[PDB]
DNA sequence: ATCAGAATCCCGGTGCCGAGGCCGCTCAATTGGTCGTAGACAGCTCTAGCACCGCTTAAACGCACGTACGCGCTGTCCCCCGCGTTTTAACCGCCAAGGGGATTACTCCCTAGTCTCCAGGCACGTGTCAGATATATACATCGAT
DNA sequence: ATCGATGTATATATCTGACACGTGCCTGGAGACTAGGGAGTAATCCCCTTGGCGGTTAAAACGCGGGGGACAGCGCGTACGTGCGTTTAAGCGGTGCTAGAGCTGTCTACGACCAATTGAGCGGCCTCGGCACCGGGATTCTGAT
């Protein structure tokens, strides 16, 4: 049969999902994480439907844009791999506590 | 009830610059918040202006400067340009 | 003309802006050419994104500009991008930009 | 009814998929779990102060305009849903 | 010789209120009033939104507090709020 | 006055005028100077209070602004608050990075 | 003029930096780095004095600039 | 005799960390600010307060710059910082692009 | 080198629903005239800032010399990518129920605004000590051995 | 570790400028008191939010095998730190001179406030053409032989 080389798909991937905008996370499974945390702050909240494609809208933004420089900090360290000590750095230096 | 906003003008100003040429609900909406951003972003910035210099009034100096300090360069120049002299036809008029 | 935004030449209303600036308590007392100035500037500016989100549009063939296409259109703009360095665009995606060193050789 | 570990609703996959309209081609392992820990303090932002809001508008209901109000206040300021 | 305004003097009556056996520097004098109006604007310019965005037209006790509630941290804010509620209360009692 | 009245050190009085005149809203209730003056004065006690301590620390009777700093950024919560200050004549914290201490 | 940013003096500033060791060309870099920065404060500061019809950059200019730039900075009338 | 090479480096650290001096002699800096300035707008005076602030601000600045230079230095398992940090570092910060 | 298949790129047809248009209703801007105070301008005032000068004195500098760090190479070990099959729950579009937001409607309380009277807070005054300055001693190192 | 050896901390004597405290004028605050409109509260409808179920399947999970990257070891060459003596301009203390900013009093140009008047701009409704979706086909290139 085939088999694609390592980094072959990855590259691949990153050129679709760089083409596209719909959101990465599933739909569903986020809502119920945001009930979660917001009802551990207050009980029998509700949430407009478009709310919640607020947060998340401007949860990946975050997340993409984070990947973003945690990248820039393994290439920084002659790796190509991203690490948690990474994304570390990044959010030491964003000032982000 | 009535929801104001900057959807005729966006419309308008658009037509004027790619006649054929629609926009989505989605993007008039983004459009739509530019407008407010930028709106608070220059009226604040002006309004701590006539603050800091015991001032009652905003006026289009303030407005100007304002401006000065918000935009990067040639959006900045050409913005003041283009508002001056909206300020002199409409003082004509 | 009777509209202040034609005695100004404009698109914007600036009757509107006149509104907002007073109910909005940045200063006790309005000048009368601020809000002219400001609803021009206005103007300017959303012709200028406008200007590049259509030919975004145009470069992906399409009749209406829809999100991605001002999205394009700010982060290409040197100086937009700037006025906008702090804001997420709902449908924005990001640039197609790929690091080198990741690249195939 | 009760709720519990929904943060795992964030699959691997996804995780993935956002890393790499990052422009991440290589995913060490222990990324995943640090990006939930990341997404939660992130959330447990947002919406603290979107509640806040919400509290003060004395309603049980939040409403698009309160998170993007939140997201304002946090410098993470957002267009496409009023405001 | 112009009559300009600050905190000085009260800072002094709090700091005899928690360190009584202690002085200060006009260097850091000037820090503490920077401090105090930079607090004041943030405090009040979040309360200044709050009212707009609920379409209404006062700052009250309740604007006051709900702001603090986002510009401070956790703990601070906790006593803070306290703090507030307290005095506001007994102010309220005399007349 | 009303510092009196609400038990307050700092001006109640003054609180009011610069609400007013500071262009927040075009009405301004009688709790709110209150309110606020307290959380002021709550706040600039609490600086005051780990300043001091500091002052103490380090050996003097006087504050100067370094014990403000000292107090500040080694307060987790003041150090927040603060994340965008830089105070004059603060210095840093001492912090020495490991790998470059001596083996 | 720039270059009187002198050598020991960056030196001191990355030693209060935490900073142990210092590759040559970062000197270099500091000062460009530094020229941005006061750029922006006095282009914005001037621009205060400017709007004030004065011909004395004053500490309030500097202050308003900090202030605008996200470096608000304390003891100088705040 | 000989200090190994290093270890007044330590040793300065702890000095400077100790007090709240300003680094950068008045008079060049003052005479920077002045040419600096003079692009901007001609024949101007400044308040020696505005020199001040100017200075504070702009080595708290540079300070906190060289802290979270010195993090990338490390994190690309160095000891040295080099121009390479300092573009990651305000790369990230947001500062340049 | 040559060959296969896998993925993407692109093609036409296709069916659906959103943007864009038209129509009519109402609310926010226009118009016009008063009245009052902000701001502008001119006239004087003294304060802050700029300038130049010269003494000792630290700080800048420049080179010297060697060491330890940066960087490039190599090799090992292993983890993280790709794929295929099993598994799980997201998504869709089905309806059903009522909580809550948003619109409405009346009375009155709290605050803005005016005035007149009263000390709290400010510039400015001095005498005084907390603390910058240090010189000799006490210690807590670092490097050589 | 143990050497003597730096350079650093701690000390206790004296000196001096900013602190802190008091003098007294004054201008902002406070008490009196009228006026009304913002917003409280209670009543009423009508969106949209939650909930709940199965038909469908695209996405997730999980294991397996090995390719190629993390990183550990090293080995060379040099780019810095240390540190003597060698060169500059930073700083301090002193007086001189004025531009410019600060304050003061006057007049009118301009902006809030108010009332009566109406099409700009909104929602509510309507339609079809841009484009999202399905499915077939040719173009590329990667990796296996
Ligand atoms: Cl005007
Ligand atoms: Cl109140
Ligand atoms: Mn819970
Ligand atoms: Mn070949
Ligand atoms: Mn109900
Ligand atoms: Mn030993
Ligand atoms: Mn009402
Ligand atoms: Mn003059």
């Amino acid at each position: 049969p085939h088999r694609y080389r390592p980094g072959t798909v990855a590259l691949r991937e990153i050129r679709r999902y760089q083409k596209s905008t719909e959101l990465l996370i599933r739909k569903l499974p986020f809502q119920r994480l945001v009930r979660e945390i917001a009802q551990d702050f207050k009980t029998d909240l509700r949430f407009q439907s478009s709310a919640v494609m607020a947060l998340q809208e401007a949860s990946e933004a975050y997340l993409v844009a984070l990947f973003e420089d945690t990248n820039l900090c393994a290439i920084h360290a002659k790796r190509v791999t991203i690490m948690p000590k990474d994304i570390q750095l990044a959010r030491r230096i964003r000032g982000e506590r | 009830t009535r929801k104001e906003s900057y959807a005729i003008y966006v419309y308008k100003v658009l037509k004027q610059v790619h006649p054929d040429t629609g926009i989505s609900s989605k993007a008039m909406s983004i459009m739509n918040s530019f407008v407010n951003d930028v709106f608070e972003r220059i009226a604040g910035e002006a309004s701590r202006l006539a603050h800091y210099n015991k001032r009652s009034t905003i006026t289009s100096r303030e407005i100007q400067t304002a401006v000065r300090l918000l935009l990067p360069g040639e959006l900045a120049k050409h913005a003041v340009s283009e508002g001056t002299k909206a300020v002199t036809k409409y003082t004509s008029a | 003309a009777k509209t202040r935004s034609s005695r100004a030449g404009l698109q914007f209303p600036v009757g509107r802006v006149h509104r907002l600036l007073r109910k909005g308590n940045y200063a006790e007392r309005v000048g009368a050419g601020a809000p002219v100035y400001l609803a021009a500037v206005l103007e300017y500016l959303t012709a200028e994104i406008l200007e590049l989100a259509g030919n975004a549009a145009r470069d992906n063939k399409k009749t209406r500009i829809i999100p991605r296409h001002l999205q394009l259109a700010v982060r290409n703009d040197e100086e937009l991008n700037k006025l906008l360095g702090r804001v997420t665009i709902a449908q924005g995606g990001v640039l197609p930009n790929i690091q080198s060193v990741l690249l195939p050789k | 009814k009760v709720l519990r570990d929904n943060i795992q609703g964030i699959t691997k996959p996804a995780i993935r998929r956002l890393a790499r309209r990052g422009g991440v081609k290589r995913i060490s392992g222990l990324i995943y779990e640090e990006t939930r820990g990341v997404l939660k303090v992130f959330l447990e932002n947002v919406i603290r102060d979107a509640v806040t809001y919400t509290e003060h508008a004395k309603r049980k209901t939040v409403t698009a305009m309160d998170v993007v109000y939140a997201l304002k206040r946090q410098g993470r300021t957002l267009y496409g849903f009023g405001g």
